[PDB]
């Protein structure tokens, strides 16, 4: 019975960081608390100056990723301030029951609540704020994040070997629909609600203006790529709350991959390209070879490179001549 | 007689809400959902858009003039008679 | 020797019910007959009076499922009515040879021709209309619906320990192709015939102007909900004859999920989402666990909200406040 | 250490035959040698005359198939004749290290280079040409290709049971972009240089003009159809390095697949339709059960019938009719 459990606080961090947790543990279930604060803002998305109005958990797209164990309960308390204009509300597909909590959750500005669910089902889950009426607004304007409910004594491959991670990093992607006006230029908006309607007309065409990781162009590159070093296991969270992705690394693998993000599945392994269906968040663990710059992305490479669904991770250590070598240099054909 | 400025302001805006029913916001063309509105009068409609009312924000969230904003209740007020 | 097996008789019934079945069954092979008569008719697809210049299999979108297990033979008597204007036929993705059956069954209005496959492939496979040259049109327009071939010894886990399931659903999803006119309205036309030009560019856009299931917007609501009760197993089979699809129950799960459609493969556990590949039929169990309106839907929102791809089960039960609980009701913030 | 090695050299051939290869073998580990020349050039595409600049491997779109063993290495001289107007490179998804060796073979023209990598993971791997700052361009013109790495003890079936192919076939799948001028028809182009800019202006629409196997409308049919024979045991190679795609047999199945494309992990069987992501290839298998046409296709039936993602495999044969008989041929309803 829960109200008998432990209570622990989790202080949250931002993507693309993971709050620290325990993979195994030893550990009985707890109730873990967590509070996300609503913050509506407009923010410049790409390199040239195009702006969204656009809507966060905690400040950010996505919101933070929350960290429990399988048997655990989420207790989440949801603030709504009243700066903002919009009522909100939040939808755990980890969760069982009330539209995944939206029903229990629904925040005008200056309100808060709390909700508490079990999370009996391990695995990546995507939550989302799902207001009856205006649901996909709020989901492509950037209300989504990833719940990561372990399994109690860490991810296993199919044949019950340990895995083990030493870095978490979470993307999460996302679909924009920015209106143009007729001179052909993106539209900018003096508040939220006088976005909408040309918003739903772009929504409407199904092809996003903008396709972005962690909430603008180039999020995770440069000062801001990821890192890792030869030898470190990273475990990559990927959601996308309303359209298909395809993640890939290039130059790596996912060496086990659960593509629909469920753990007590059994992951493949040396994928190339993997899947991220529309409303889920899948996870990939891979164990670097090799130094260098590498790039994370969407494979449909238009979406990737055009539209900027693209980020880095850049690695330290000893390049490995056996896995690959340089035989002759780009040189004059004979 | 409506300005088009109204409809205009209300699909660009008011309509997240008020379409359906988004936190149980009068729904457009609702005729009896709107009846006691109506008899408020448009005045009375005006001044709470304004101010702001529940989950519906000051202004119904936007930032037009008070002109505008009549025009838009005129509108709502238009679809439900 | 399929002539000298006995035979027996399946009547029909609309989507979205599923003709009483067996699951395990101590039967051996038997050929089942079945009749299903094409019926071309304007449909209205959304509450606005929308119409569509549709196609369908027994008059409904999809049309209904049939049912048998693994070693049947499948015999269909397919009757294209005088009345209809266009030839038709049948292509049971369940069926190995002549294009599906396709090859055999063309029938002209005022024809009806007779088909008997062995169905020796467990699974949920889609059939559709395929006729020469017009393949697409025929398919969008509503010509298609799901042959499911149990395992003669029912459902399996991945462990093969038995799943059983109360009751079976059938969801059809149709990508519409509707033509606008210059006053941005979408057009009516008085034939199916004069529909056909102006199908096809939109079609080679790629872009559906409405996505439905079972034929209408908002067809799974109301009186016509699917229901259940908490501690009820059902079985909810999607198909999507030409066009990807992602189903979630909000505020459920996919217990075990086949979402390439195939029995004799495990099924995956805990799916928040799965993916039902265009030109195929998945199958989701799902136990209830607490009551309430879900919704079931294809989870890119823009696709389920803004284009139609949206239904609701209604489940009857008890609360259970160790799964989910409101701790603290929408408030103002202290 | 791979200098050592016993060294092999591949002679190369066009698509969609697969050169002749080893599946299960009793040689050990070696380093096999293989040469590419790039050739821009400009190929019809449709059977109205539309013309695409194209850039390709080896002449042909896909590039040539590559098969080696796992564990063994991959030594590619890739060549860029003075022919040619732009610089190329080489990213194998198959490889590990300097984003997929494109790092290391940046050729100009004029130049060549030599790659080596080791080949330790087993699956159909995508290779594609990706110049900084003109991946999607050059992927989309047509240069992709697929690596396949076979288990050195062949393929498996779940069980671990050996699976073995009669002939491969290698299909790759290309999403084009053809921009069009004010008149509405397909622009054509003097040189590749002047394509670029409104090519771009497509892409990023994300609605292909065109979705061709293996660089155009009808490749795969007619006197060029693939063939087979009842009893026969296909593989079918299904690449896409840019967009998701559908792959089904019309009248036939996926007996095995591995539709991530990656042998480590056991295959699904029985299946309808797949699913190749988007910078990826994927494989299955089938034996042929009975004879005539068969159509082999992308199954969004828009993208297969309207824009010519299709081909056909003509089989030769006895007809089985336990597996489908015509019990009546189509006559007049009474
Ligand atoms: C300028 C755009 C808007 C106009 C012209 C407008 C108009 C109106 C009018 C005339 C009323 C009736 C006043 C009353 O209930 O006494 C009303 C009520 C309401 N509106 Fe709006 N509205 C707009 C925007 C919005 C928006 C954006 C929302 C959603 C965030 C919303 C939600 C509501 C709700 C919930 C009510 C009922 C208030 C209650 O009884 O608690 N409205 N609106
Ligand atoms: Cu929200
Ligand atoms: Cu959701
Ligand atoms: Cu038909
Ligand atoms: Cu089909
Ligand atoms: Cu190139
Ligand atoms: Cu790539």
């Amino acid at each position: 019975d829960a109200d008998k459990l432990p209570h622990t606080k989790v202080t949250l961090v931002a993507p693309p960081q993971v709050h620290p947790h325990e993979q195994a543990t030893k550990s009985g279930p707890k109730v873990v608390e967590f509070t996300m604060t609503i913050e509506e803002k407009k923010m410049v998305i790409d390199d040239k100056g195009t702006t969204l109005q656009a809507m966060t958990f905690n400040g950010s797209m996505p919101g933070p990723t929350l960290v429990v164990h399988e048997g655990d309960y989420v207790q989440l308390t949801l603030v709504n301030p009243a700066t903002n204009a919009m009522p909100h509300n939040v939808d755990f597909h980890g969760a069982t029951g009330a539209l995944g909590g939206a029903k229990l959750t629904n925040v005008n500005p200056g309100e808060q609540a709390t909700l508490r669910f079990k999370a009996d089902r391990s695995g990546t889950f995507v939550y989302h704020c799902a207001p009856e009426g205006m649901v996909p607004w709020h989901v492509v304007s950037g209300m989504s994040g990833t719940l990561m409910v372990l399994p109690r004594d860490g991810l296993k491959d199919p044949q019950g070997k340990p895995l083990h991670y030493d870095r978490a990093y979470t993307i999460g992607e996302f679909d924009l629909y920015i209106p143009k006006g007729p001179d052909g230029k993106y539209k900018d908006y003096a508040t939220l609600a006088e976005s909408y309607g040309d918003t739903v007309q772009v929504m409407r065409t199904l092809t996003p203006s903008h396709i972005v990781f962690n909430g603008k162009v180039g999020a995770l590159t440069g000062a801001n790529a990821l890192t890792a070093k030869v030898g470190e296991t990273v475990l990559l969270i990927h959601s996308q709350a309303n359209r298909d992705t395809r993640p890939h690394l290039i130059g790596g693998h996912g060496d086990w991959v659960w593509e629909t993000g469920k753990f007590a599945n059994p992951p493949q392994r040396d994928l190339e390209t993997w899947f991220i269906r529309g409303g889920s968040a899948g996870a990939a663990l891979y164990t670097f070879k090799q130094p260098g710059v590498y790039a994370y992305l969407n494979h449909n490479l238009i979406e990737a490179f055009e539209l900027g669904a693209a980020g880095h991770i850049k690695v330290e250590g000893k390049w490995n001549d056996d896995l690959m070598k340089q035989i002759k240099a780009p040189a004059p054909i004979p | 007689q409506l300005d088009p400025a109204g409809e205009k302001l209300y699909r660009s805006a008011c309509v997240v809400c008020h379409a359906s029913g988004v936190a149980n916001a009068p729904k457009l063309g609702d005729k009896q959902a709107w009846a006691p509105f109506l008899a408020q009068g448009a005045d009375a409609l005006l001044a709470t858009v304004l101010k702001g009312k529940g989950a519906m924000p000051p202004r119904g969230g936007t930032a037009a003039d008070e002109a505008t904003l009549r025009a838009a209740v005129a509108y709502m007020m238009d679809a439900a008679r």
